[PDB]
């Protein structure tokens, strides 16, 4: 994902 | 012995207060200082604030408002009636703001001393009472939140790191949605999720604090707990390593999930409520589980930071207002003898200064 | 008007 990493 | 306690501080239906007036839409608690009921006697709607200080002395006044909300510290209120809003310092016995926005407020909250943040159908805006400052847009909201119903709006401490939380039923489940905003990247992510709160916290060996995102969701498959660092890190340190622990729901709770968390930065760990009444103890740094326990019978659906023991206070659906801490002097010996877990007791113990693990 | 009736 652009922002974070899951 | 437990590594928590639990303290009951009022029940508000010995006040007076209608138990149909004991809910979301009616009852605000922005933190700690004060709580706020819009109830409506004959043709005349009212509100009574309670100063939880001196709470058998309750103030009554008309208003003509859908919602009220108080400072977090001053005795000043926010009151809204559509796309209007108006702000009143009630000791002064004036009115110091009015603004009549484009689209109606849906919900707002207080973020900080100072500022109010609002939510319409189509986007979030932040509002400070400093000077003649009029609300600023911050983002748009995402099409992933289209038809929810707010329940939440969070930041970090610098107002960075920006987040939107809604929930709806889909296949028979309650499924939270989550809109994350960096407004010096100005890109969202939706994320799904439940309940969440922004921390502080400095790692050791780094010069500077790490700002981390914590969140916690019930997912098609089980619950889930994630602690993760949002943006770079702040130069010279180390990056925080990220979590990601189950969180328990018991064979009979299948339609429960997380509705609040906050975060104690005096001992580094998570408090989560669930809807139906279940609290759970996570470890910040780890994510280790301390603890989990059934606390209400009725529904908790506000709570806020418990200011006196860096705690969680709540109120539910009877009117009881509650608080759970961490028991400074039992929480080390429960994690050695009854979690056996040396490991952790020991970094807790040095960390946050507590006393018990000179014999493990 | 006013949203909240001041006492006084």
């Amino acid at each position: 994902g652009d922002l974070l990493n899951l | 012995i437990l590594p928590i306690r639990f303290q009951e501080h009022l029940q508000l239906q010995n006040l007076g207060i209608n138990p149909a007036n004991i809910g979301f839409s009616t009852l605000t608690m922005e933190s700690d200082k004060f709580i706020c009921i819009r109830e409506k006697v004959g043709e005349q709607a009212q509100v009574v604030i309670i100063d939880m200080n001196d709470p058998s002395n309750p103030i009554r006044r008309p208003i003509s408002a859908d919602s009220a909300i108080m400072n977090p510290a001053s005795k000043v209120i926010a009151l809204k009636a559509g796309k209007t809003l108006q702000i009143f310092n009630i000791e002064m016995k004036s009115k110091m703001k009015a603004h009549t926005m484009t689209d109606d407020v849906t919900f707002w909250k207080w973020i900080s001393l100072n500022t109010v943040a609002l939510v319409t159908d189509n986007a979030v805006y932040h509002w400070s009472m400093e000077g003649e400052s009029q609300p600023v847009k911050m983002f748009d909201r995402h099409s992933s939140l289209a038809g929810c119903q707010i329940i939440n709006y969070r930041t970090d401490a610098k107002q960075k790191w920006l987040l939107l939380t809604g929930i709806s039923a889909q296949q028979n489940r309650v499924v939270g949605a989550m809109q994350l905003y960096s407004v010096d990247r100005k890109v969202s992510q939706p994320i799904e999720g439940h309940a969440a709160s922004f921390a502080q916290f400095k790692m050791e060996g780094n010069a500077e604090e790490s700002t981390l995102f914590c969140f916690a969701v019930r997912g098609q498959a089980g619950g889930k707990l994630h602690i993760i660092e949002v943006g770079t890190p702040p130069t010279g340190n180390q990056p925080f390593p990220k979590k990601a622990v189950d969180v328990f729901f018991p064979p009979e709770a299948q339609n429960d999930f997380p509705v609040a968390m906050q975060i104690s930065e005096k001992h580094d760990v998570v408090f989560l409520i669930t809807k139906y009444g279940y609290i759970h103890l996570y470890d910040l740094e780890t994510g280790t589980c301390i603890y989990m326990n059934r606390i209400s019978g009725e529904t908790i659906f506000v709570t806020a930071p418990h200011e006196a023991t860096a705690g969680i206070i709540g109120v539910n659906r009877k009117g009881q207002v509650l608080s759970v801490c961490v028991e400074e002097e039992n929480i080390i010996p429960y994690i050695t003898n009854v979690l056996q877990n040396p490991d952790l007791a020991l970094r807790m113990a040095v960390r946050n200064n507590l006393a018990g693990a000179e014999e493990l």
